[PDB]
This record gives structure tokens, C-alpha cells and sequence, in this order.
């Protein structure tokens, strides 16, 4: 309880669990660390382990905003990447299988905030209220646990809905035509090096990038024994 | 052949019995004889003498019933010296070491001087030879104390080969003449000197017995007792003719224990009468002869392979009981005669002795089976079957040898009662000696008769038979008995017949103008059962009719009855045993569904005619493309489902049955995996949507399928059939199957096993589910009983909670090994047969080291050849060369349609494997320990729930027996198709989801169907954990650790029990209740 | 099949012209024929192999074979007329009547008095 | 009721 954070520099950030009646001050710890990294996308970001069970990015606007009101900081939160609960997005088979369409641990997630105006108030306010649980454990935070979400989840037997069906099909195949159609032009329109050389494409390919992958995947016959003179002189020596 | 031979040879110095206990054993029975001589003389002595002799001696002479009474006794008595002889296995030299113990036979020969020629009429001989005996156990015992051996010998009176005219005097040694660790007990036989009695009076037809019926029990011990040194000589001369003589005998021998075999007496009702005597003595007479044209079967050159298969060969395919019987002369080819005494014979002419009188015409059908069954076995060369045939005993339970076990307890049981003795007669004790002979005969006849084709094989059992009894007593005293029937209750085992053992009706002979003798004996036997009836196709015949049941089968009622009517109106007939097993099964919730028979596949085929006619109206449909097929792939429609399929009853979890719709080939189909998926939804909309015009009476909702990881995209079209059965369609391209490989080979070099994992479960779901429902249907008509078992093993590991992780054509391919290989035991005949020997295989299973393949193929092509079952081999050591300890892959299931082996066994984690055999082991243990009972039973399908660290415990809003179509009910689906998730239990959900979050730390199971182990209302599910070890003790603080844990230390931390309980019961909101921890 | 009912399967197939052909005929050479034949083969072996006599029959039915023939077929040589043209059964295995009862989807008399 | 430890070392075998 006196412990706020870890030497490696992981915050402890507790929350108070809620009250269910099979279960007559139990918490749950979070530990966080300013992430830093080159990437845009992955730039202004927190990391996060041990994040609680289909923990989505409302949740944490719920928490910043009770963190931002105890210490009238303000903090927005962007998007919460790379929340993988269950390891269904840990590879991306689209990827795999074809370029179009897709051009491209665990049990943690990074918090993306808007600015570093934000970011950095955020932190400040999760040391303090770190600080809390050695002094006043009673003000810990209650996570509610409970979202819009979170009920979809819940409901595994519900029919999906026909009309949202045919919308996703069709936009989704319209797409995908114009893009098998762009990749046949590119490939059978004589393809030129800068220096006259002609590609070669097969009739019936459909993608450069199906020519490249090809490629990847991808006179002892006609010598005679006895035909020189040496040769026979060879044959008359083991004859003997 | 080679690898035979070497394990004929492992296994004979294995059993060779270790010489110096001979030389022991020799030193002590040598020192015996010269005490047997000491013995004196005796006097002409009347019975009344006699008596007066052993009235105040400890001994007790022990006559045969009927005692001889002082009226019929006039003959005397007499003693003097036996020409003593050592005879059976032990003078040929052909023991083996047996842990239980052997015997070593001694025959006192009494000398011909003290008989007449007319002493084999009216138990003359025999009422000598109990004096005999007597007179040498008493002077025995003295010289016994004389030279101080009496501290560490015991000596006790026994029949030989449990003949009760032929009592001996046994001797044993408790623990330098101490024999205690050699493992033996040498037995005085007091036999008759050779041809004192005209043999030919003695034959098999002749009667000895004056009361005229013949007598062949009674001709037999005399005339057998008079031919013991004679066959020891007949044998001796083979053995030094053929070189491998004794290992031929000891293999007989191993085989004959292994599967329950003696030389004891059959006709009181054990099972037995072929020991290692009669094996030597077949195989003697075939090798001088045997064929119909008096040419030899066996050569004296034969091995030990060899002269052992000729005999087995022998028994196998000639008859020696009805139509056939075997002749030799010991003392001259050996020829085989067409013609049958009735009886099991193999006569010798020159002693005029049948060696096999001791033999009942049951237990001979039994052993034709057992011989035939091993002659396939023995000819098999794909499979190796030295274990099964001679290392695998077959025997210790009778449950798993016998199909279905009655125990008829008879009235008044310190006497039967009068009716019943009465019923005994003089006439029948002449025929046969004993009551227990006599009762066991009409309880087989009578039971055989009414029964009929129902049934294979019937074992009548004596349970509690003694056949040794102290020297100061007369006969063998059952507590129960009390010296008048040596038993305490007889049981009935039967070997059922699928085919017709659930007949509805017994039909008899043919109606006619004169009541022929099958038609009187028929209503004679049946009484008011029987009835004459008319049919269809116009035949009237004398029939009787019988009232199906689902808790019990027809041949419960027949033999309650047939049993009742003519043996004892007061027996109390009972197997229990089978009935709780019956009523384990899920009862549907179907009109007449109690009075349905176990083997009915009624429910299963309405789904399937439903099927037909939406079959029907798929192809009907105009599309883009064409419909190659439509191929169902449900649990339903292979007669697996654990609940029968029942019409609205849309709360079984197997409810929804998998469809394989496939179209014509066409190259237009998409190249990116999402939108050839999308490319398929597309394909079911628009059948959804001419379905839903044209056929208005058929409702359709869309679901999605997450089963194959990454696959996100799959969508699945539910359709409710009018008849009330749902319907769950998939679609399958030729595309599909690439586009995987694709992704296999563009993956990195660390995410190849994951990928390839993701194509294991595709393979499993479209391409081998398509193979192992077909194969699976087929075969099951063959073995009429696999779908009840194998339901009924689903239903076992559920309330186990392993169906979780166990996935089911995994459980399919445990069940049916007993069916297809049902090597030694036979094809299961019963619900309680087939259900145990599931068990019983996984508890000897040792997945580890031995893999299991199995030949997919209706009983005796498809059969795996020699090269494919190397190919599996070469499979197996491989993955066990990668994986030694089997921590990734536990079972290696294949076959033709899975070669590979690991495509229904792969991901199950270790623990739950090792509880799957854990658990058989203690079964197996139990069954053991305490014999089959109800008590047994419910042990059997209770779970324990302690080793689970954690156990969470759940209730649904509404009881879901109803729905699930489960018999302690909806008629119609819902109206708003969004209300069939309200009687829907997530449960099972929740912990798949649950396992993925904590695959690292946790292993969660729970009971998938809980409408069956949810209780009487079955709302009652339980989610029980298990803490790995690892994750159990503190942990540094690390990144990579990947698990709810709190901090102790600054990089200490521990796993956060209490959290996860609230992330546990939040899943479950109003579902969980309470917690244990 | 599965069931190990040997059968034998024959199959006519022709060839067509094209929709802008001018010759008057459309023989194809004989490395063709033997190519389609390899290619008609190969499939009425796989389809006969991987069913039951049951679902074989059910394939004949809507003459989903001559379709799945016409496709494998079509990058050869354009054909039309294709046909399943007979079926012949040659060996049967051993009768079982609870496989046939099964196919078609036991019965107490009546009392004669 | 059937109660068997849980192994995770394969012991049993
Ligand atoms: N069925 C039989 N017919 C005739 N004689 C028999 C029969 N069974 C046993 N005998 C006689 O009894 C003697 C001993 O029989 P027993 O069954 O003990 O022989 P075994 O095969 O040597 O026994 P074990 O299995 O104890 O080694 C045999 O040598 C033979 O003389
Ligand atoms: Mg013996």
C-alpha cells in the first residue's frame, strides 16, 4: 500500500472494484509509463499494463475526466491503441493473403492523448494520485466497469442486423473491384524500365505483386561418355 | 514373423518357472513318498466297521452324495499300498511360474485286488475310494507329526477339477522342507488301476447308475480316474517326437488363462473344461491325424507358431459339439467323423474315454468364438498382436467380457425350497449328480429357448462356489448352503445380439391345421404370453409381444418371466446395473419417449427429413452460381448429438446443425481472404432473401463465426425450420483452401506455427468435417450400440468438466475404439458393456509412448495396408521426437481421413489430458475395489470439484430443461427471433473468452450442456479455475509477464486473486451467486 | 465408393465451335482429347471416391458432374453436350438393412381371433 | 465422489 511506484518507473495507479452481491476493499492495480517514440501514431502516448478486462476508450474517458476534475487538470484522451484483450488482432491474415485491401505484448495498450499539453497533466495527476493509497485509501477511484460496449459483448446470440449487413458487402466489394481493376491496368499497360527494358506479364495476371511473390517462390544430360579421344583412351585404361 | 518369434522367446523365460524351487519342491515330495509307504495295511472292514473307526478320529470320511447307507453298503472296505505315480504338468516338465501358485498332481493308485468287476455300479467304486483316502489322511497326519513337519504344513480335502464324486486330499505349505516360497501344493488323487472296469460298459451312452438314462457325468470320473498314467505315456511319446512340444502347451496355456479358461468342471456353471490337459491332448491328436481324410494337421516338425496356430485353427472352424466330433487313439490316425453326439466330444477309442464330458455346450460356443477371433488376430499383419493375444487379460471383470449380468437370487436361500428340490427327482440325479448340476442346466435351457436369436453366448455363474473343504468334514459347507447347495446365488451372463436383441416380438412356428411339436412346445413354454398373430404380408404365426422401454431392454422382461414360469415362481431377478446406465442417458422430450428403445434413431432421421426438404429447395433456387452441393455436417446427422434433436427445442447447444454449401468452380472469386468471405455472405444473403419469399414458412437470421482465429468475417445463415429443426449454413471455395497456405508461407518464420494452427482448425470445420461425418453415419448401422455410449461418454465428461477443451469428433474417435478394435474383448453389446471399455482403454492408454489409429471399416476395402500404417508410425515418432514429453500434443488420434494425426487433438492443454486419464484410472480403480453397484455408478458421474482451486458457481434466470427437449417445452420459435438468446446459456462463452485473457495464468472449465448437469431445473452451471504454478508463487515485475497480478515489492508481485473474481462474476451479472476459494 | 460399391462410370463429351469460328468444323487433335480425358477422369474418380453410393446419387440428379467437367475442361478445348452417360455396378459388399432402412427413412401383428 | 489430483508432469502415465 505505501508502495507508488516501481523502480523500472511503472506508476501504480489503484481503482476500487465494484460492489456485487457474490462478492460481500478489494482493488486492482494499474502501472503506467510515459511512452516515447518516433512513430507519429505512437507519439503522445501512455503505456499501460495490466489493464482491466475490455478496457475501451470510454473507460478512460471516464478516468481522466474524474482524474481532470480532483485536479482540475486538463487532459482529452485520443484513442487507446493496441488493445488486443483476447489476441484476435495479434496478425492481420489480410495482410498475408494479398496487398490490396491491406497495405500493411500483451495484456497492455497505449493511451494516445490529443497534445502534450495533456499528456503531461495526466502524468502529473497519476503521480498524485499514487500518492493517495499510502494515505487515504477511501478516495480511490471506482471503476465502473459497466458501458454501452460492454453489453454488446454480453449479448453473444444476437442476430446481426440485414440492413447494416448488405451496406458493409457492397461498400466493401465496390471498393475491392476498382482496386483488382487499377492492379490489371498497371501490369498489362508495357511496363518500361527507365532504360528500355520491357516487362514480361503473362496473360491473366492481376497484380504486380503477385509477379514479385512468383519470382520468390521460384548439360550434364547432354555430355557424352564416349565421344573424344581421350574419352576412349579413358575406357581402353579401366578396360584393362 | 521374426518379431513374433523373439517374443515367443521374451515371454517364455519371462513365465520359466526358476529350477531351484524343483530341486526344492523335489526334496520334499520325495521325502513324502517314503512317508506314504510307511502307511500299514488294513483289514476287510463293513461299513458299519468303518464308521465305528472314524467315529471319535478327527477325519472324517468324505463321501459322495448319495452316502452310502448300511442297506446298499454290503460290500467291505479294504487298504493296502498304492503304486504311487507323479502325473500332470510337472511330470512333463511343462509348468510354467504362476504368481497365484500351481499344482503338482500325485496319483496313489489303489491296487486292483481291492475292486471287483462290477464295483462301477451304484457308486461302488467311488464309496471305496472315499475310505481310501481317508484311511491315508488319517495315518497321514500321525506320521505327519512324527517327524515334526506338522508345524508348517496344512492339510485340507478338495475336488479335483471341482468334481464333486472325486474328493482329494490337498497339501500346502504355510509360511528345510518349507515349500511356502516355491509356489506350489501337491494334490493326492486316488485313481483306479487301468482297465479294471470293461471300458465299453463305461461309454458315454452305457449308464452305471441302476434306478435307463445314461450317465455320462458319472462314467466319466470313474472311467477318467482309471486313465491317468496311460495319457501321461500318450504324451511323453509326442513330446520327444516333436521338439517344441512344451512351448506349444505353455502358449495354450497363457492364451486358456488370459480369457478365463480351466480344466474345472463346467456343468456346475464356471466357465471352463479346456485347461492345459485338454490343449496337449488336442494338439496330440493332431499331429498324428485330424483331417476327414485321416491327414495330418500339425507336423512333428511344426514351431512353437506354428503347432500352436494348427489347433486354434482346429477348435476355430470344425465343429465338435453338433455337427462333428474328433476321434484318436492314444494307445490309429486321428479322423475327424461328421456325425455330433450333441455334446462336445473327442473321443478315444482305445481308452473309450471322451475328453471333453466335463464340457457344457455353452461354454464350447464361447471358446469357437474365442479361437476364431484369435485365428484373425494371428493372421493380421498390418497390426502386431502379441499383447492382445497372449498379455491382456480378458477376465477380470465380467461386466466388460459379458454383455449384460443377472443375478437371480433363488427362494428359501437353510434348504431350496420343496417345490424346487422336488423338482430335482431321482431321474435327473442319475442324469446329473449334483443339484447345482441340474439347476444350471434349466436355468440355461430355459433362458436359451426364450431368448433365442436375442442373444449370442449365455455363461450361467454360480457366485460363491467352494471346492475345498476341512478334513473333518464330509462336504463342502456355503454358509448359505449349509451342506445342501454349494452357492450362494447364480448370475446369468448373456452376449446380446444387436441386430435382434430389441425385436418387438418373438416369432415362432408357422400356423397349421395340426398343431405341429415346435408349436406345442412354443405355447407350452410361453403360456398366456404366447399368442397366434396375423401381418402384413399375410403370414400367421404363433407369436408373443413385448412392450419396449427406455430404461431397460426387451431381454430384462423375457428372462424375468421365462425364468419365473419355469424354474421358481418366487426368484428374484434384478440388473440394476444397466438400468442406472439407461437412465443416464437424456430422456427427449418426444412423444412415447419412455417406451423408445435406446437403439431407436427415429428423432434422427425427422431432422434428416427435414433437411431433405429444405435440400430441396436450395437447388430449386436460381444464383450466380450453380450449387454443387449441399453436405450436412451436424452432430445430428452422424447419431452423435447428446440430447436427440427435438423439434423448437432451441436451447440445446447442438441445436444449430453445421451445413457445408458448395458451388461450381469459378475463377471470378475473390483473391483477398476478407472479401472472399465477404464474397460468401453476398451468396447467402441472396438466398436468404429468395427463401424468404418463395418459402415463407421457413424464418432465417444471420449469426457470425469466430471459430477460425483471425477469420473475422465469416457469417453464418440460421434457418428455422418449419418442422421446428434450425439449420447453420457455411459456404466453401475451392479458393479458400490457398488463400491459408498463402498466408503460411508470406508469414514470418516465428508466426508459421501460428498460422498453420489457424489452417488446422479450418481443415477441420470444412474439409475433414465433411469426411468424418460420412464415415462415421456409415459404420454406425454396423454397431447398433456406438451412439448411445458415445453419448453417453459426453454426457461423462461433462459433468467432469472436460467437453470445454475436449472437442467433439475427439470424443468420437475415443468411443469407437472398442467397436473397431475390439481385440481381445468383442464388439460392445450393451449400453454398460461399451461405456466401461471406453474407460477401460483410456486408463491403460499411454499416450505418451503408444499412439492410436484406428481402421474406419464395418466388421469383416478401406483398411489401412502396411505401407499406410508405417506411414502413421513414421508420423508419430517423429512429433514424439520433437515432443518427448508431450506437453504439446497428449493424443495421437488418425486414420484414413487423418493421417497426420494431431487434427482433432491439438490444443488441449495438458492438465485436462492427464485429468482424462486420471480420472479413468481411478474408475477403473473403483470398479476394481468395489464391484459394479448403484453406489459405484453415482461415483462414477460425480464430480469431485476439490481440486480446482477456485469454483465459481452460476444460475440462469430460467430453467433450460424444458427448452433443451430433456424429459424431467416450447412449440414454437419466438416471434422476434432476438428473444431466442433470452433461453440461451452464455456460460460456455464466457469461459472460452475467459481462457484467452488468462491462457498464461488460468485454465477455466465448465459443463457445456447444463440442461442435463444443471440439476432437476437445469439453470445450475459451475466455472471451476486452476492457478498454473508458475503464476501460484511471486513473480519479478516484468513487461512481458501478461497477467493480473499485485505488488508485494518494488518488483515483486503476486497474482491478484481477488480481481480477478470481480472480472469473472461481472461477466456473468445476475449468472454468478458465490464464490469458493 | 465409400461404401465399397465398385461402380463403373462412362462419359461423352463433344466439341463446339466458337461464336465467331468460320471454319466448318472443330476437331480437336488427339494431345487435347488425351488431356480431357485425363481432366474427365481424374474427376469422376475424385467424386466417386469422396461419397457415398447414397450421395453419388445425389450427384447425378441435378447433374452437378457434367458442370464441374465443363469448367476443368473449358481452358483445353470448348466442349458442350457433356454427360454422365451411364453407370454400371459392378461388386456390392455386404448386405446391411440397417444402412437400408436408413436410406428409405419394427411392426406388431394382430391378434388372429 | 471421483476425485483425482491434478498432474502436470504426465506422472499418471
Ligand atoms: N479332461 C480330462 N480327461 C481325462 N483325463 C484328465 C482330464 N483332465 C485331467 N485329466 C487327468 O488328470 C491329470 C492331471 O490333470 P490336470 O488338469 O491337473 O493337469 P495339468 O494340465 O498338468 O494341470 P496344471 O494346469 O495344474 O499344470 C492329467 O494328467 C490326466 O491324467
Ligand atoms: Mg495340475
Amino acid at each position: 500500500e505505501d508502495i507508488s511506484a516501481m523502480k523500472n518507473g511503472f506508476i501504480v495507479v489503484p481503482f476500487k472494484l465494484p460492489d456485487h452481491k457474490a462478492l460481500p476493499a478489494s482493488l486492482h492495480f494499474m502501472f503506467a509509463k510515459r511512452h516515447q517514440s518516433s512513430n507519429s501514431n505512437e507519439s503522445d502516448c501512455l503505456f499501460l499494463v495490466n489493464l482491466p478486462l475490455l478496457s475501451n476508450i470510454e473507460h478512460m474517458k471516464k478516468f481522466v475526466g474524474q482524474l481532470c476534475g480532483k485536479y482540475d487538470t486538463v487532459s482529452h484522451v485520443e484513442e487507446l491503441l493496441y488493445n488486443d484483450e483476447f489476441g484476435l488482432h495479434e496478425v492481420d491474415l489480410s495482410a498475408l493473403t494479398s496487398d490490396l485491401m491491406s497495405s500493411t505484448p500483451r495484456n497492455t495498450a497505449l493511451l494516445k492523448f490529443v497534445d502534450a499539453a495533456s499528456i503531461n497533466n495526466c502524468w502529473n495527476a497519476l503521480k498524485k494520485y499514487s500518492n493517495l493509497h499510502a494515505k487515504h485509501p477511501n478516495e480511490l477511484f471506482e471503476w465502473t466497469y459497466t458501458t454501452p460496449s460492454f453489453t454488446t459483448f454480453v449479448n453473444f446470440y444476437k442476430p446481426l442486423d440485414i440492413d447494416y449487413l448488405k451496406e458493409d458487402i457492397h461498400t466493401h466489394m465496390a471498393i475491392f473491384e476498382q482496386r483488382e481493376a487499377q492492379a490489371q491496368e498497371d501490369v498489362q499497360s508495357s511496363i518500361v524500365d527507365e532504360d528500355g527494358f520491357t516487362l514480361v506479364v503473362g496473360k491473366n495476371t492481376k497484380s504486380l505483386n503477385s509477379i514479385r511473390k512468383k519470382i520468390l517462390n521460384k548439360i550434364d544430360k547432354k555430355a557424352k561418355k564416349d565421344f573424344y579421344r581421350f574419352q576412349v583412351r579413358e575406357r581402353k585404361k579401366q578396360e584393362i | 514373423s521374426n518379431i513374433f518369434k523373439l517374443q515367443i522367446d521374451e515371454l517364455l523365460e519371462q513365465v520359466k518357472l526358476k529350477q531351484k524351487h524343483v530341486l526344492k519342491v523335489e526334496k520334499f515330495l520325495h521325502k513324502l513318498y517314503d512317508i506314504l509307504q510307511e502307511i500299514p495295511d488294513w483289514e476287510e472292514k463293513s461299513l458299519a466297521e468303518v464308521d465305528s473307526f472314524f467315529k471319535n478320529k478327527i477325519v472324517s470320511v468324505p463321501f459322495v452324495d448319495p452316502k452310502p447307507i448300511p442297506q446298499n453298503t454290503n460290500y467291505k472296505f479294504n487298504y493296502k499300498k498304492p503304486d504311487i505315480s507323479l502325473i500332470g504338468s510337472f511330470a512333463l516338465k511343462a509348468g510354467i511360474y504362476q504368481p497365484n501358485g500351481s499344482s503338482i498332481d500325485t496319483l496313489l493308485t489303489m491296487p486292483k485286488e481291492l475292486f471287483e468287476k462290477k464295483d462301477f455300479l451304484n457308486f461302488r467304486c467311488l464309496h471305496k475310494r472315499s475310505v481310501y483316502l481317508a484311511y491315508l489322511t488319517h495315518h497321514l497326519l500321525i506320521l505327519l507329526k512324527k517327524d515334526k513337519l506338522d508345524s508348517f504344513l496344512q492339510l485340507e480335502y478338495s475336488y479335483f477339477d471341482n468334481d464333486p464324486l472325486l474328493p482329494i486330499l490337498r497339501i500346502s505349505c504355510s509360511k528345510d522342507y518349507n515349500f511356502y516360497k516355491t509356489r506350489f501344493s501337491i494334490n493326492l488323487l486316488i485313481g483306479f488301476p487301468y482297465k479294471v472296469f470293461e471300458p465299453k460298459k463305461l461309454l458315454p451312452n452305457r449308464n452305471c447308475i441302476r434306478i435307463l438314462p445314461a450317465t455320462p457325468l458319472y462314467n466319466f470320473s470313474v472311467l477318467s480316474s482309471s486313465t491317468h498314467e496311460n495319457y501321461l505315456k500318450y504324451l511323453y511319446k509326442t513330446k520327444k517326437q516333436t521338439e517344441s512340444f512344451v512351448e506349444a502347451t505353455v502358449l495354450g496355456r497363457l492364451w486358456l488363462q488370459q480369457r478365463g479358461f480351466s480344466s474345472n468342471m463346467s456343468h456346475s456353471g464356471s466357465l471352463g473344461g479346456f485347461g492345459t490337459f485338454e490343449f496337449t491332448i488336442l494338439m496330440a491328436a493332431l499331429l498324428n491325424g485330424g483331417g476327414i481324410n485321416s491327414n495330418k494337421i500339425l507336423l512333428h516338425g511344426f514351431s512353437s507358431y506354428q503347432l500352436f496356430k494348427g489347433v486354434i485353427k482346429y477348435l476355430a472352424t470344425m465343429d465338435l459339439c453338433h455337427d462333428g466330433h474328433l476321434q484318436f487313439h492314444s494307445n490309429p490316425a486321428s479322423k475327424y467323423i461328421d456325425e455330433g453326439f450333441q455334446t462336445p466330444t473327442l473321443f478315444d477309442k482305445s481308452t473309450k474315454v471322451n475328453i471333453l464330458t466335463k464340457m457344457t455346450v455353452s461354454s464350447y460356443q464361447i471358446l469357437k468364438e474365442y479361437a476364431g477371433e484369435t485365428l484373425r488376430m494371428l493372421n493380421n499383419v498390418v497390426q502386431d498382436q502379441f499383447s492382445n493375444i497372449f498379455l491382456t487379460n480378458i477376465s477380470r471383470f465380467d461386466n466388460l467380457k459379458y454383455d449384460l449380468c443377472y443375478d437371480v437370487q433363488l427362494p428359501l436361500g437353510n434348504n431350496l425350497e420343496t417345490s424346487l428340490a422336488a423338482t430335482f427327482g431321482s431321474m435327473e440325479r442319475v442324469k446329473f449328480i449334483t443339484l447345482e448340476n441340474f439347476l444350471a442346466h434349466k436355468i440355461t435351457n430355459v433362458a436359451r429357448y426364450a431368448l433365442g436369436d436375442r442373444i449370442k453366448y449365455i455363461q450361467i455363474e454360480m457366485v460363491g462356489q467352494k471346492s475345498d473343504f476341512p478334513i473333518t468334514k464330509r462336504k463342502v459347507y456355503s454358509n448359505t448352503g449349509g451342506n445342501h447347495f454349494n452357492f450362494d446365488f447364480v448370475r446369468v451372463k448373456l452376449i446380446v445380439n444387436p441386430s435382434e436383441c430389441d425385436k418387438l416380438v418373438t416369432k415362432g412356428p408357422a400356423h397349421s391345421e395340426t398343431m405341429s411339436t415346435e408349436a406345442a412346445v412354443f405355447k407350452n413354454f410361453w403360456g398366456i404370453k404366447s399368442s397366434l398373430r396375423r401381418f402384413k404380408d399375410g403370414s400367421i404365426t404363433h407369436c408373443c409381444v413385448w412392450s419396449t422401454s427406455s430404461s431397460e431392454p426387451i431381454i430384462s422382461s423375457i428372462v424375468n418371466f421365462a425364468l419365473q414360469k419355469h424354474v421358481s415362481k418366487k426368484a428374484q431377478i434384478s440388473n440394476e446395473t444397466i438400468k442406472k446406465f439407461h437412465n443416464f442417458l437424456p430422456l427427449p422430450n418426444l412423444p412415447s419417449s419412455a417406451k423408445t428403445s435406446v437403439l431407436n434413431l427415429s428423432s434422427f432421421f425427422n431432422l434428416k427429413k427435414s433437411f431433405d426438404d429444405l435440400y430441396k429447395i436450395i437447388f430449386q433456387m436460381k444464383l450466380p452460381l450453380s450449387v454443387k452441393s449441399i453436405l450436412p455436417v451436424g452432430s445430428a446427422f452422424r447419431y452423435t448429438s447428446l440430447c436427440q434433436p427435438v423439434p423448437f427445442a432451441y436451447s440445446d447447444p447442438d441445436f444449430f446443425q453445421d451445413v457445408i454449401l458448395e458451388f461450381e468452380t469459378s475463377p471470378k472469386w475473390p483473391d483477398e481472404i476478407t472479401s472472399l468471405e465477404k464474397a460468401k455472405t453476398a451468396f447467402l444473403l441472396k438466398i436468404q432473401e429468395e427463401l424468404s419469399a418463395n418459402s415463407s414458412t421457413y424464418r432465417s437470421f444471420f449469426s457470425r463465426d469466430e471459430s477460425i482465429p483471425y477469420n473475422l468475417e465469416i457469417v453464418t445463415l440460421n434457418i428455422l425450420t418449419p418442422e421446428g429443426y434450425g439449420f447453420k449454413f457455411r459456404v466453401l471455395t475451392e479458393r479458400d483452401e490457398i488463400l491459408y497456405l498463402r498466408a503460411i508461407a508470406n508469414a514470418r518464420n516465428e508466426l508459421k506455427p501460428e498460422l498453420e494452427a489457424t489452417f488446422l482448425k479450418f481443415t477441420a470445420k470444412y474439409l475433414a468435417s465433411v469426411r468424418h461425418t460420412r464415415t462415421l453415419e456409415n459404420i454406425s448401422h454396423s454397431y447398433q450400440f456406438y451412439s448411445p455410449v458415445v453419448r453417453l461418454f459426453k454426457r461423462w465428461l461433462d459433468t467432469h468438466l472436460l467437453l470445454g477443451h475436449i472437442t467433439d469428433e475427439l470424443a468420437e474417435l475415443i468411443a469407437i475404439k472398442p467397436f473397431v478394435d475390439p481385440a481381445p474383448y468383442f464388439i460392445p453389446g450393451s449400453l454398460e458393456n461399451g461405456f466401461l471399455k471406453v474407460l477401460k482403454f483410456i486408463s491403460q492408454w499411454n499416450w505418451k509412448d503408444d499412439p492410436l489409429i484406428l481402421d474406419l471399416v464395418k466388421p469383416e476395402s478401406e483398411r489401412l495396408t502396411l505401407a499406410q500404417y508405417k506411414g502413421i508410425q513414421m508420423n508419430f515418432t517423429n512429433l514424439r521426437n520433437s515432443d518427448p514429453n508431450g506437453t504439446h500434443l497428449q493424443f495421437f488420434v488418425a486414420s484414413k481421413n487423418d493421417p497426420s494425426g494431431i487434427l482433432y487433438s491439438s490444443g488441449i492443454p495438458l492438465p485436462i489430458a492427464t485429468r482424462l486419464t486420471a480420472l479413468a484410472k481411478v474408475a477403473v480403480n473403483l470398479l476394481q475395489t468395489h464391484g459394479l453397484n448403484q453406489q459405484t455408478i453415482n461415483l462414477l458421474f460425480t464430480p469431485g470439484l476439490k481440486d480446482y482451486d477456485f469454483v465459481v458457481d452460476l444460475r440462469t434466470p430460467i430453467g433450460l430443461k424444458s427448452s433443451c427437449g430433456i424429459l424431467s417445452a416450447p412449440s414454437n420459435f419466438p416471434e422476434n427471433l432476438n428473444d431466442l438468446s433470452e433461453k440461451m446459456d452464455p456460460t460456455y462463452q464466457l469461459v472460452k473468452y475467459l481462457n484467452l485473457k488468462y491462457k498464461n495464468s488460468l485454465i477455466l472449465s465448465s459443463r457445456k450442456y447444463i440442461g442435463v448437469n444443471g440439476g432437476e431445473k437445469g439453470d445450475k452451471n459451475v466455472i471451476t479455475g486452476l492457478i498454473k504454478p508458475l503464476f501460484k508463487g511471486a513473480h519479478k515485475f516484468r513487461v512481458n509477464l501478461d497477467c493480473n497480478v499485485k505488488p508485494v515489492d518494488d518488483e515483486n508481485v503476486i497474482l491478484n486473486k481477488e480481481a480477478i473474481f470481480h472480472e469473472i462474476a461481472a461477466f456473468g451479472n445476475d449468472m454468478v451467486i458465490n464464490f469458493e476459494t | 465408393t465409400s461404401d465399397d460399391y465398385v461402380l463403373r462410370i462412362f462419359a461423352i463429351a463433344f466439341t463446339r465451335k466458337q461464336a465467331n469460328q468460320v471454319k466448318r468444323h472443330s476437331y480437336a487433335q488427339s494431345s487435347h482429347i488425351r488431356a480431357i480425358r485425363k481432366v474427365i477422369s481424374e474427376i469422376l474418380t475424385k467424386e466417386v471416391q469422396g461419397s457415398t453410393l447414397a450421395q453419388l446419387t445425389s450427384k447425378l440428379i441435378p447433374e452437378v458432374i457434367n458442370k464441374e467437367i465443363e469448367n476443368a475442361t473449358k481452358d483445353i478445348f470448348p466442349l458442350q453436350n457433356i454427360h454422365v452417360r451411364k453407370v454400371k455396378l459392378l461388386k456390392q459388399p455386404k448386405f446391411d438393412v440397417g444402412a437400408l432402412m436408413a436410406l428409405h427413412g419394427e411392426e406388431k401383428g394382430k391378434k388372429v381371433t | 465422489s471421483l476425485s483425482a489430483g491434478f498432474d502436470w508432469t504426465a506422472s499418471i502415465l
